[PDB]
RNA sequence: UAUCUGGUUGAUCCUGCCAGUAGUCAUAUGCUUGUCUCAAAGUUAAGCCAUGCAUGUCUAAGUAUAAGCAAUUUAUACAGUGAAACUGCGAAUGGCUCAUUAAAUCAGUUAUGUUUAUUUGAUAGACAUGGAUAACCGUGGUAUUCUAGAGCUAAUACAUGCUUAAAAUCUCGACCCUUUGGAAGAGAUGUAUUUAUUAGAUAAAAAAUCAAUGUCUUCGGACUCUUUGAUGAUUCAUAAUAACUUUUCGAAUCGCAUGGCCUUGUGCUGGCGAUGGUUCAUUCAAAUUUCUGCCCUAUCAACUUGAUGGUAGGAUAGUGGCCUACCAUGGUUUCAACGGGUACGGGGAAUAAGGGUUCGAUUCCGGAGAGGGAGCCUGAGAAACGGCUACCACAUCCAAGGAAGGCAGCAGGCGCGCAAAUUACCCAAUCCUAAUUCAGGGAGGUAGUGACAAUAAAUAACGAUACAGGGCCCAUUCGGGUCUUGUAAUUGGAAUGAGUACAAUGUAAAUACCUUAACGAGGAACAAUUGGAGGCAAGUCUGGUGCCAGCAGCCGCGGUAAUUCCAGCUCCAAUAGCGUAUAUUAAAGUUGUUGCAGUUAAAAAGCUCGUAGUUGACUUUGGGCCCGGUUGGCCGGUCCGAUUUUUUCGUGUACUGGAUUUCCAACGGGGCCUUUCCUUCUGGCUAACCUUGAGUCCUUGUGGCUCUUGGCGAACCAGGACUUUACUUUGAAAAAAUUAGAGUGUUCAAAGCAGGCGUAUUGCUCGAAUAUAGCAUGGAAUAAUAGAAUAGGACUUU
RNA sequence: GAUCGAAGAUGAUCUGGUACCGUCGUAGUCUUAACCAUAAACUAUGCCGACUAGAUCGGGUGGUGUUUUUUUAAUGACCACUCGGUACCUUACGAGAAAUCAAAGUCGGUUCUGGGGGGAGUAUGGUCGCAAGGCUGAAACUUAAAGGAAUUGACGGAAG
RNA sequence: GAGAAUUUGGACAAACUUGGUCAUUUAGAGGAACUAAAAGUCGUAACAAGGUUUCCGUAGGUGAACCUGCGGAAGGAUCA
RNA sequence: GCGGGAGUAACUAUGACUCUCUUAAGGUAGCCAAAUGCCUCGUCAUCUAAUUAGUGACGCGCAUGAAUGGAUUAACGAGAU
C-alpha cells in the first residue's frame, strides 16, 4: 500500500472513528476513459477527535484497533 | 462494459444439448410431396426424441421405398440442413435419418444395390 | 504480417447476406478393419444403489504368566527369565465431487492481534505415596444388538501429598525481636540465547515498588496495615519514533543396555541411549484482515435498525457488533445499490499473423460438499465420507419384542443416453503412516479393453534377361542410345511382423519375456477399402430407368438420346483411414481497441436550449497528484559435470526469452494549480531567477586509410566533467566611460574527495525533506515578562 | 359561418361507376382557451474550429473626374475594393463503385444512428393521453435474396 | 466430593405446518392472427400519361382491391 | 323500410362467383344460441364419489344489426349465481 492517498470524511458523529470517501482514476479496459469509484474506508482518528466533515486527511496504516480499522489519519491539512 | 447487443449464431434446430445425433420412438411413417419445381412423393417420418423431447419431420432417403421406419421404430436422427441451409424440395425438414444405428438398430439400411455403402 | 471463390443480373460495378474451401474436439454414427508405442476414456439423473474391498500399526510404552495358579496352542541346542490377549498412537492424512458460491469467495500485492500434536536447540528438576481396574475364572439374562451380579490383578490409565533419619550455601518477603537474631515457607544451583523512550488498554489470586495509620530507640537508626488503589513506579505485549522482515507462552513418567569401587531399609551411584512436566527458541502448517480489480440484465430504482459507528461489559486462541444493553441518526447507490437470472476461480487449453474472440477437460493450486435437515462430544486439529445421538422419507432383516443401513472412495448393478473400459494383479519402485526389522495402502506402479488420436514402419520394391508398339535426339541411314500401359512355369533371391524349440540375460508376488546367431518349418510386408467426377472443386463416355425409382451443402438435376439418378467400364485425389454429424475459432475490417459506414444502397434525432459527463487557447516554475514505461526477483532453454546422447538429473553463475500486473525506488515528461500591487506623514525603500546556448577537455560508437588480422589523423553522435565573460539592488562620480561594495536557499545524518593540522572542521558534490516578491499579517533579530527544558557556577539544615 | 365543401342526397356517364363531371349540402375551414404532438417536418447532407483559384444582396471607404439638381440630401449613374449573409451558377487539383460533390473532398472534439429481405414499427409490458392514438419495442417461423449506380430496345390516348 | 437420571428457567441455529403476494413451466375450454400450398371467386387497384400520375402520413365511408378531403415529396425530366 | 329460384371450384366436402325471376329497391361497422331458439341431455374442454352451474367453446342464427341507437368504460348499493 504504502504511499499516502486522499480522502475526505463524510461521516462525522461519534468519538474517535470516522468513515471517509477515496478516489481513483483508473483506466476501464475496453474503453480507454478514466473512472472514478466510491469506497467505505472507515479511519481512525485521535481521542482529541480534530476531524470535521470535508477534511482531506493524509491516510497510512497502523494498528487495527477495529478489525476493519487498520488505518489512522495523523495529519489534518484542511478544515471543512 | 461497451458492444451493441450480438446475438451468437444459432443453428436452426429444436433438439439442443450438447449432442451429435439423438434417439427417437418415431409417431408415423409419412410420404409428403414438395414445393413448386420439383415433384415425386419423399418420405419422412415424425420423429420425438427421448431426451429434448420435441416433435420434428425428417427426411429418410433409402434404395427402398416403403423401408422399415415403421410406427414405433428407435430411430437415429442426424444434421443435414443443421449443417448448411434447410431442403429446397420439400421444407421443414433438415434432419436426415441415419441407417442401422442407435441402440436397438431397428431401421434398415440401403438395400437391393451393390456399389459401396454409405 | 493477413492472397478468396460461387450464388441476387440480359450484362457490368458496388453494397450485402448466405454457402464452401482451413485448423481443432475426452468425441458420436455409417463403412472397411492389419499391427505397435504413448496418451486419454459418465459430458445424461449432486439419481437410486446389491456384493466384496478402499484403515491400520507398535509389544521397542508396561506388568512381564520365574518364585505361585486352570485349560489350550506354538517353538527348542538346552534354558524357554517367551509371544499371539487386554490397553496406547492414526482414522482431520490420502482419494472423490462442483451441488453451492458474483461471494471479505478467488485472483495481484500485502498487513497484524493469534494458535501450532509431532519435529529441532539449550538449562534446572525428575521425590515420596495411595486407591481402583479390564483381560482372566466360576455362573447368569437375550432372537440379535447389548450385557448383569461377584472375586483376583499391572501401568507412562487415575487420584492425592500424608510421611521427613539426613539436609550444605545463597537470595527474597511476613510473624517475632534486647533489631542481634530465631522459628517456619518458597525459589535458586558452571559456561549461553536485541535496546531505549512515550501513548493507550482486561481479569481471579499472590507478590514487588508506594500513599494513607502506628510504635521502639543507647535518638545514630530500625520497625509497621482487615482491606483499598495509585498521584508515581515495576512487569508482559502492541503502536509511534530512532533501519527492516520473520518467528515466538501457563502445574512432573519412567522404562532399557553395561559395569568397578562404595553404600544399602538391598529399590543407590557412574557411564550411555531415549522419553515425559516446565522455561525460552526454531521449522513447518493453519487462521484473521486492509486495499485494488470483477458477468449479464435498468423491459430490475430505491435499498438498509443489530444497519453504519461509538460507548461499556460479555465471549473468543485472537483482532472484532463476534454479542447484548444504551445513545446518536446515519450507512449504501446510477462511478449501478438492492433484486432476478446465470456461474466454482486462477495457473492454463484451442484457434489467429497479431489484436482479439471462445473456453476453464485431463494436470496443478485454492475454496466448498459427504441421503435430507438439526445438535454435540472426543481432540492440538473435526461441529468429522468409511465417528456419535434424536427426527423424517425410502429400501432391507426380524422370533413382531425390536434392530441394522447410506459407493459425489475402487471394481460393478439398475435407470437415464449420441455415448465411454475388468466385480483384474501387486508392495518390487516412489511416497505417506507406526526407534528398526517389517507390516498396511482399490494411493500408486502395472495389466486388460476400443483405429480414440498422434507417431514411425506406412496402403510393398529389387539386380539381370527375352519380345512387341508409339514418340524424340542423332545418323556414317545401316542402325544405335536413353527410356516403360503389357508379357514370361522367367531366374537369383532377399525380407519384416509374429509363433515354436534351444541357449543366454534382468526385476518379480502375477499376466504376457527381451536380444543375438545357427538350423528347420509356417505365414507373408498379416486379405484395402472409403470418397468424388455440372460449376464452386482435380476428373467423361456408353447403356438402363423415365418427375418414377432416386440424389441434393449451395444454386439444382430426374416426365426419352441424363458427363448430376442407377450399373458398368472409363478417370481424379488422399489413404489405414475415409465420409458424415456435433461445436468453437478462422474466413468476417459482419460489433472495428489494433482496423467499419450514414446525398441516392440500412443509417443525422423536427428544431432550439442546457445540467451531469467527456474534451480544453495561453506565459514561467519547482513541488504535489496521476498515467505510461525500462530494469531486478519465478519458470524454461543455453552455459558447466556425469553420460552413448541434442535422453535425463543435479548444482552454481552468466546471458536470453516468456509470465503473474501489484508494491517500492531512481531518471528525464504530459495533463492538472497560484496577483501591476499592498499602513502612513515622509524618504519612495530593498532584492533577484530556473534554463537555453556556446567553448574546451575526456570517453564511446561509426566510416576512411593501413596491416594476413591486430595502428593512425580528422569529422560526427551520445554521455560526463570543467568554464567565466554574466545577471541584479545600491553608492561615488558634471553627464558618462569607469570604479567601489554586496548578493545569487535552508536544515539534518552518514560516506567520499578536497585547504592547515594527527583529528576536529569548513566548502563543494551526491541523495532526501520542505517551501517557493516584501512593507494589514506572520517569523527572526532586539527588549520585557510568564511557563517549560537544557548546561555551568555559587551555595545547601542536600 | 361571406367565399368555395369530406360525409350525405339527386342528375349524367359506363358492361358495372359506391368515382372523375354537373346541381345542392353536413362536419370541417375562421376565433378564444385548453389538449394531442405528427408530416416524403428536406439541403434525404448533425453541431462547432482551421487549411484550398473564379457571382448576387446589405454595411463601410475611395473616384483632385463627370453627371444629377433647387429643401441639389439624388439614396444614385458607373468603377475600385474591403467585410458578413452567400438563391446560386460554373470548374481545375483531388476523391468515389459511378452519377456527381466542390466538400457530400477533408479533418479534429463531442453527441445521435445502421448490421440481409418478409414477419414489424407489429405482438406484450411500462409510460403518457379525455379519446382516436403517440413513445419505448421482440421472437417463433419463412426465404435466398431484397436493394443502389449505369445501359439497350419495344411501347404511349408523347412531342418534333 | 463425583457420576447418571429427572424437573424448571434463559439464549442461539434450522426445519415443519398454515395464510397472503410475485415470477416461471405444463395442461386447457375458448379467441385472434400469420406463413406455405395447385385450382377458384369478384373487381382492375399497381404497371405506358395504364387513359382521374403514383406513394406515404392522417380522418370519414363502402361487398371488395378501394374512393374522397387535407399536407408534402421526385420515389415524374430539369435545382420546379 | 332493408328478397326468391337455379347452377357452380382436384378429393371427402364446400360455394367463391355466375345466371335467372320478382319488387319501389334489397344492409355496414361490431356481436350471438338471448327477459327472444321450434330443433337439443346439441357439440367440446375442464370440474364433480354423479356435476349440464363453476367455465370452455361449438356453429346446426325457428327469427342479431347504428339516434325514442351501436360503442368506450371508473366510482357507488336492505338488489342476482
Amino acid at each position: 500500500r504504502g504511499k499516502i492517498l486522499t480522502g475526505t470524511v463524510v461521516s462525522t458523529k461519534m468519538h474517535r472513528t470516522i468513515v471517509i470517501r477515496r478516489a481513483y482514476l483508473h483506466y476501464i479496459p475496453k474503453y480507454n476513459r478514466y473512472e472514478k469509484r466510491h469506497k467505505n474506508v472507515p479511519v481512525h482518528v485521535s481521542p482529541a477527535f480534530r476531524v470535521q466533515v470535508g477534511d482531506i486527511v493524509t491516510v497510512g496504516q497502523c494498528r487495527p484497533i477495529s478489525k476493519t480499522v487498520r488505518f489512522n489519519v495523523v495529519k489534518v491539512s484542511a478544515a471543512a | 462494459n461497451y458492444k451493441k447487443r450480438l446475438l451468437g449464431t444459432a443453428f436452426k434446430s429444436s433438439p439442443f444439448g450438447g449432442s451429435s445425433h439423438a434417439k427417437g420412438i418415431v409417431l408415423e411413417k409419412l410420404g409428403i410431396e414438395s414445393k413448386q419445381p420439383n415433384s415425386a412423393i419423399r418420405k419422412c417420418v415424425r420423429v420425438q426424441l427421448i431426451k429434448n423431447g420435441k416433435k420434428v419431420t425428417a427426411f429418410v432417403p433409402n434404395d427402398g421405398c416403403l423401408n422399415f421406419v415403421d410406427e414405433n421404430d428407435e430411430v437415429l436422427l442426424a444434421g443435414f440442413g443443421r449443417k448448411g441451409k434447410a431442403k429446397g424440395d420439400i421444407p421443414g425438414v433438415r434432419f436426415k435419418v441415419v441407417k442401422v444405428s442407435g441402440v436397438s438398430l431397428l431401421a434398415l439400411w440401403k438395400e437391393k444395390k451393390e456399389k459401396p455403402r454409405s
